[PDB]
């Protein structure tokens, strides 16, 4: 069903969204390790 | 005075410490850039879906 | 000594930039993220309508 | 309303460019 | 000593190799940025569409 | 006019990973 697909999709869209998030955080994270 | 050698030193070894995080944040942001961009790539493919939808089971049905 | 001394100062300031660059750059990339959510809100809202009535009604 | 959340879209993504901006500042800095 | 003048001089250079880095990285950013605001302004013309000659027939 | 938007909307992406290939690219350099 299209819908059901969509809804897939749409979740696929949230979770790489959520990757994101975590990248950003991951990166925040090292420059923790920037004291010069 | 001997001192200001051992100080550049210390500080040029600091700066090569804090550079190769730095090189690891860069990496970690082009991820999340690359994430955002899939994530807005998989809207548009769920868009286009929409789309057809409208102007197929939503034309011939009118 | 005098060299590496001005030369490591200047890379330190220079990487205290660069932090802050990037610091700007991650908020961005953090905003476009926002933005891509809640068009996903919108999109999936879209698809709802075209059945939540379109279906029934017609 | 759908409109209320485009309305919202853009806002953010305005945020992201004044953002670009500022980084853009920052890594003129730089040599 | 020569080694430390040199330290500074490969920070240098890796500062400069970031620089860059940094740069094409915005660029990215933008991309994607303009990717989705295209991507709501399609999606405020399928709103349209619907209303249009559709809501109506 | 959707579709072209929509095909515009793709190009950017791919430009967006155009560039991350680049950024990382100029970070070889970083640490050797």
């Amino acid at each position: 069903r299209g819908g059901i697909d969509i809804s897939t999709e749409l979740s696929k869209v949230n979770a790489s969204l959520q990757n994101t998030v975590k990248y950003i955080k991951e990166s925040n994270h090292q420059l923790q390790s920037v004291i010069v | 005075g001997p001192l200001g050698s051992a100080v550049s030193l210390v500080q040029a070894q600091t700066n090569a410490r804090a550079i190769a995080a730095m090189k690891n944040s860069i990496q970690a942001t082009n991820r999340a850039v690359f994430e955002v961009k899939e994530g807005t790539q998989r809207l548009a493919i769920a868009v286009q879906a929409i789309q057809d939808h409208i102007n197929t089971i939503m034309n011939t049905q009118l």
